[PDB]
């Protein structure tokens, strides 16, 4: 009680002010939206200079009174198992893809496929012990390149057990359904889908809507209504 | 044809790791027992001490 | 039939006591005030538990008619029970307002739901309740009985002439009107906002999911209406017109004032366990 | 008749 | 080709020579020699102090040289220096990278280093004329996440990273002076000797290498594990060390002899080991498992001599003071508890 | 670091003036503040202590309720407002880079400080030595004694020494009689126990002569010792 001298009183005041600063700074990062950016590397991940902008690479931008933080971790080059648990309080883990280059089959090894690699990455990122209750959004590709290649050559028939051909609307719908049907939870996780365009607002409004929906669902789960 | 250098380096390290001396297990066990017995007199964890010399004791407030 | 009424009183008290003590024990032990709803559930559980402490005395009044407890005991318990009756409902209203603020407005008014305001809010709502019961704890006493026995009821003041119409109208128009409209509007807006954002990003599941919320809203409003309409309607019917004293009307009145207490044991069941505390328990 | 919690 | 085949055959022959040389000197086991001494009694440690202030998972801590100070690193972006006596907080150091994995305390009490998942190790100077904790100089050159860092002296530091290489840095010049290579898997932990002349390390390939500080070359390789290694520490004597893997086994190795002396396995626990530490006399082994609890073992008959349960999440870091007064445990729930 | 203070000069008993201090090169907002009343050619006393962020305020008994102090964190400036004065307020004030955490010493880095000329637990003050001529090359010993046992349960003894030279603002030399300050020659030393404390100088030359003061740190308004001049 009163045994403390004038030294220990100042020490306790110093500790109290350190606690005040830590508590004040710990509330600012609770309202910041944390996004995880992932992809194969040749999936439009370099198109951030205009789409989202007017070891680990971090970029920051604001849209409609919101703070967005996406971490590009494609250049880490390490065993993903040993450091994957760091990103746990994340929402809306973006997986930018590019399947318009699938029909022009590039394997980088001549025995693989772009679609096989994309499904493998999707399963690896969506079937972990962690990451449950984490939403995913998708950016398929720019629609111009797919059209130029599907019509000239009916190479879409190489897809496993596909009947139609030379249809722009049906092939994209089948791709979207195949990507969406890869989840195993189906009760707490969902996939948001968007078709990219040259306009920057179309690729940002979708992200804003998806994160707003995720936040609403999380609040409903928290308050017990759901 | 660049694997020969790596294989040679690995073989060199493997054959060069075998140039140390070894002792019996009994000697190491006796040394560990002797050290433990000699230094157990100053082990606060092993022998509980009264609160007079304990600096992490719990007080009233 | 008053003996069966006493057993109903006792079993309701036991059920509410056990439910509230389990909730308060779990929360106090390892809820560690993490979520903003935990403090609200804490005060609801405390308020119902303190509310249901005057039950045996009213049972010993309705059966074994004479009142051996005494004048001071009568006034003290009728003040405690009158304060705790109004303390619980406002907590429900505050929880509904908080839920509406949390769900409909997720980006704005989500930086004001920290586990602190609730304290200030709890202190302010207890203070607001205190004032309301003033007349009850300054107008009650002992009233002569035409049965030739003793009881524990409220005296008749001369503040508003008859005053049993004015008092009942004021208490009704506050306690039953304000919370019901507040909760109905908040839950309707929650449903509307869930519907609106569902069709922006081709919600591929929300469409089906927007039924549990409607069911919860319906259940909440229905139970709150069921537990409170009979008492107020019977009381206002008695106030409006005088009726000859017969055992039949008083016999059902005891069950009527029983269900009002009985909606305190079910309140934790519907408000607390239907949440993230399912893992907790 | 009754006026309140306990009828008198 | 033929050269590759003959080199592989020679490597296999040398491996067999190492194996049979190790097996030839295995004449007894530690347990049957130390069975003579009577077992220690049931130890009980109560939570003397509880430290609060972190808002995220805690990954590492380091007991100071004064037996009364320590630091903590966490993912919220804060570095905090603790005073174990009055539970006071001495310093709160912000970090440039929000992701950290390890921390260290200088033997002289002037320098603190922390880094990970950013490919950069930073050195902080505590006693400065500016009154704050400003980074002295920033070390770069690794291509993988740093897992551990230890101060050899006031000017020499040895680190391990995610690129399967350990490099002995030089604070004065800012460039590496020695690089240790040979690890096939990723290196995760290392420990320093009391004389600061030999140090070992553990990697994900279930291998342990005995390196040398001065001439920068490996002499001995230790094996026997079947999973990744997370924590390691020497013995106070300086002739032995203990290892911790993810397969619910802790094993004791020694430097002078190439055999296995002492191992731990219990069927009631199927969780890995995250931290291992020794006391003054080394009579008892402390191993903080990740099964929400911590366990205290006895180094005589492989018999558990008590349990230490005060956490509700994953245990990440441990530590014992220089004089052996107290032992402190860490966990992902952001609560540090000091046990005595 | 460098620490400029202002407000020095002559001030009338009836009037108002403000002191100034500027902290550059170190965090002015994370260091305990202090004020010292240096009485010339005699014993001196300690003035006031305000922690960083104005958490706590303390005043001396003789000036209690008479002075006003105001802090400006954005400008790193601490002020001192006066209403009425007394002849015993001549002072040499030192903003000291020292805050109370383990491993750090109060009144560690005194910086520069400024003067104040006023126009016309708390161990008692005692230091018998006045002036002693001495030849370089031999040890010099001076004694400062207390009235109460400073050996607490923790064993901390709050005894500080600083040397003053003519024409120069004094700085810290020895604190605690067990830990030597930094930026000072290693020749200075000291040892003591119980109640009586003696300062001993290992080697003597021209630069080790000056006026010493022994300070006690118990009731934040603390009393300091007398001045003992050394003559070459
Ligand atoms: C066991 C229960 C039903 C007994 C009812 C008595 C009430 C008044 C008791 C039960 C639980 C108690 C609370 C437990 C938790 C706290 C946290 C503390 O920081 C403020 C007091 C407060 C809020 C206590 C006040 C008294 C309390 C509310
Ligand atoms: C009419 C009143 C005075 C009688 C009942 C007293 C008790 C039950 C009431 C009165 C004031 C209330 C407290 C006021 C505010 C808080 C702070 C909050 O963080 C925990 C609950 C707590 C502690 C409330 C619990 C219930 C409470 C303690």
């Amino acid at each position: 009680g009163c045994t403390l001298s004038a030294e220990d009183k100042a020490a306790v005041e110093r500790s109290k002010m350190i606690d005040r600063n830590l508590r004040e700074d710990g509330e600012k990062a609770a309202r910041e939206v944390k996004l995880l950016l992932l992809g194969a590397g040749e999936s439009g991940k370099s198109t951030i200079v205009k789409q989202m902008k007017i070891g680990i690479v971090e970029t920051h931008f604001t849209f409609k009174d919101l703070h967005f933080k996406m971490f590009d971790v494609g250049g880490q080059r390490s065993e993903r198992k040993k450091w994957i648990h760091c990103f746990e309080g994340v929402t809306a883990i973006i997986f930018c893809v590019a399947l318009s280059d699938y029909d022009l089959v590039l394997a980088e090894d001549e025995e693989m496929n772009r679609m096989h690699e994309s499904m493998k990455l999707f399963d690896s990122i969506c079937n972990n012990k962690w990451f449950t209750d984490t939403s995913i959004i998708l950016f398929l590709n720019k629609k111009d390149l797919f059209e130029e290649k599907i019509k000239k050559s009916p190479l879409t028939i190489c897809y496993p057990e596909y009947a139609g051909s030379n249809t722009y609307e049906e092939a994209a719908a089948y791709i979207q359904c195949q990507f969406e049907d890869l989840n195993k939870r189906k009760d707490t996780k969902e996939i948001y889908t968007h078709f990219t365009c040259a306009t920057d607002t179309k690729n940002v409004q979708f992200v804003f809507d998806a994160v707003t929906d995720v936040i609403i669902k999380n609040n409903l789960k928290d308050c017990g209504l759901f | 044809t660049a694997s020969i250098a790596q294989a040679r380096k690995l073989v060199e390290q493997l054959k060069m790791e075998a140039n140390i001396d070894r002792i019996k297990v009994s000697k190491a066990a006796a040394d560990l027992m002797a050290y433990c017995e000699a230094h157990a007199k100053e082990d606060p964890l092993l022998t509980p001490v009264p609160a007079s010399e304990n600096p992490f004791r719990e007080k009233k407030f | 039939s008053n003996a069966v009424l006493t057993f109903i009183y006792f079993v309701v008290c036991i059920i509410g006591l056990c439910g509230n003590t389990l909730v308060i024990y779990v929360i106090l032990r390892y809820a560690k005030m993490k979520t903003i709803t935990n403090i609200y559930i804490l005060n609801l559980a405390i308020a119902d538990e303190l509310f249901m402490l005057g039950l045996p005395f009213l049972a010993m009044q309705v059966a074994l008619v004479h009142w051996p407890f005494g004048k001071a005991i009568c006034r003290v318990v009728m003040t405690v029970d009158g304060i705790n009756q109004f303390t619980s409902i406002f907590c429900l209203t505050v929880m509904s307002i908080d839920r509406y603020l949390a769900v409909v407005h997720p980006i704005k008014s989500a930086k004001w739901r920290r586990p602190r305001t609730a304290k200030m809010i709890t202190m302010a709502v207890w203070g607001v309740s205190l004032l309301v019961i003033l007349p009850i704890m300054i107008y009650a006493g002992l009233r002569s009985n035409q049965w030739g026995r003793s009881s524990c009821t409220i005296n008749w003041p001369g503040e508003s002439g008859a005053w049993y119409t004015g008092f009942i109208i004021y208490t009704f128009i506050l306690g039953f009107l304000v919370p019901l409209t507040i909760i109905c509007l908040c839950y309707l807006f929650i449903i509307i906002k869930v519907k609106s954002s569902g069709i922006r990003v081709g919600s591929s599941k929300r469409k089906k999911s927007e039924k549990k919320v409607t069911r919860m809203v319906s259940i909440v409003v229905a139970v709150f209406i069921f537990c409170w309409l009979p008492f107020y309607i019977f009381n206002v019917s008695s106030v409006s017109m005088a009726i000859s004293p017969t055992p039949a009307l008083k016999g059902m009145f005891d069950f009527v004032v029983v269900l009002t207490y009985a909606n305190s044991c079910a309140n934790p069941i519907l408000y607390a366990f239907l949440s993230d505390n399912f893992k907790k328990s | 008749x009754c006026f309140x919690k306990t009828c008198x | 080709g033929s050269e590759l085949d003959q080199l592989r055959q020679e490597a296999e022959q040398l491996k067999n020579q190492i194996r049979d040389a190790r097996k030839a000197c295995a004449d007894a086991t530690l347990s049957q020699i130390t069975n003579n001494i009577d077992p220690v009694g049931r130890i009980q440690m109560r939570t003397r102090r509880t430290l609060r202030g972190h808002l995220a998972k805690i990954y590492a801590m380091h007991w100071g040289t004064d037996s009364r100070l320590l630091v903590s690193a966490s993912q919220d972006g804060k570095l905090i220096i603790w005073d174990s006596y009055t539970t006071n907080k001495v310093h709160a150091i912000p970090l440039r990278s929000s992701w950290v994995m390890t921390c260290a305390y200088a033997p002289s009490g002037n320098y603190v280093a922390c880094g990970g998942l950013d490919n950069i190790c930073s050195i902080y100077n505590l006693k400065t004329r500016e009154g704050n904790v400003r980074v002295s100089r920033e070390l770069a050159g690794h291509t993988g996440y740093l897992s551990c860092c230890r101060f050899l002296d006031d000017n020499q530091i040895v680190t391990s990273s995610g690129d399967t290489t350990c490099a002995l840095w030089d604070i004065e010049t800012g460039q590496q002076t020695t690089t240790f290579t040979g690890h096939t898997g990723d290196v995760m932990s290392l420990s320093l000797a009391p004389d600061t002349r030999l140090f070992v390390s553990g990697a994900c390939d279930a291998s342990a290498k005995l390196w040398d500080v001065r001439e920068g070359m490996c002499r001995q390789t230790f094996t026997g594990h079947e999973s990744d290694i997370n924590a390691i520490c020497f013995f106070p004597n300086g002739n032995a060390f203990a290892t911790g893997s993810d397969d619910a086994t802790c094993r004791l190795f020694d430097l002078r002899a190439d055999q296995e002396l002492m191992t731990y396995s219990h069927d009631n626990i199927i969780c890995g080991i995250t931290s291992v530490s020794f006391s003054k006399s080394g009579r008892l082994l402390l191993a903080g498992y990740d099964d929400f609890n911590c366990n205290v073992w006895d180094a005589l008959k492989a018999d558990r001599a008590g349990v230490l349960a005060g956490h509700d999440n994953r245990v990440s870091c441990l530590g014992v003071t220089d004089d052996g007064m107290a032992v402190a445990t860490g966990s992902w729930d952001s609560f540090l508890k000091i046990w005595n | 670091v460098q620490l400029v203070e202002s407000g020095g000069g002559l001030v009338q008993p009836g009037g108002s003036r403000k002191l100034s201090c500027s902290a550059s090169g170190f965090a002015f907002s994370s260091f305990g503040m202090h004020w010292v009343r240096q009485a010339p050619e005699k014993g001196l006393e300690w003035v006031a202590y305000i922690s960083s962020g104005s958490g706590t305020i303390y005043y001396a008994d003789t000036v209690k309720g008479r002075f006003t102090i105001s802090r400006d964190d954005p400008k790193n400036t601490l002020f001192l407002q006066m209403t009425s004065l007394r002849s015993e307020d001549t002072a040499m004030y030192y903003c000291v880079r020292s805050i109370y955490y383990y491993g750090s010493s109060p009144f560690d880095f005194w910086g520069q400080g400024t003067t104040l000329t006023v126009s016309s637990s708390d161990i008692v003050m005692t230091q018998a030595t006045s002036s002693v001529p001495v030849t370089p090359g031999e040890s010099v010993s001076i004694s400062c004694r207390s009235s109460k046992s400073l050996l607490h349960s923790n064993g901390n003894t709050y005894l500080y020494w600083f040397l003053q030279r003519p024409g120069q603002s004094p700085q810290l030399l020895i604190y605690r009689m067990s830990n030597l300050a930094s930026g000072v020659p290693d020749r200075f030393s000291g040892s003591g126990s119980g109640t009586a404390f003696t300062l001993t100088i290992s080697r003597l030359e021209a630069e080790d002569v000056g006026v010493y003061y022994c300070m006690q740190h118990l009731e934040y308004p603390l009393t300091f010792g007398a001045g003992t001049k050394l003559e070459l």
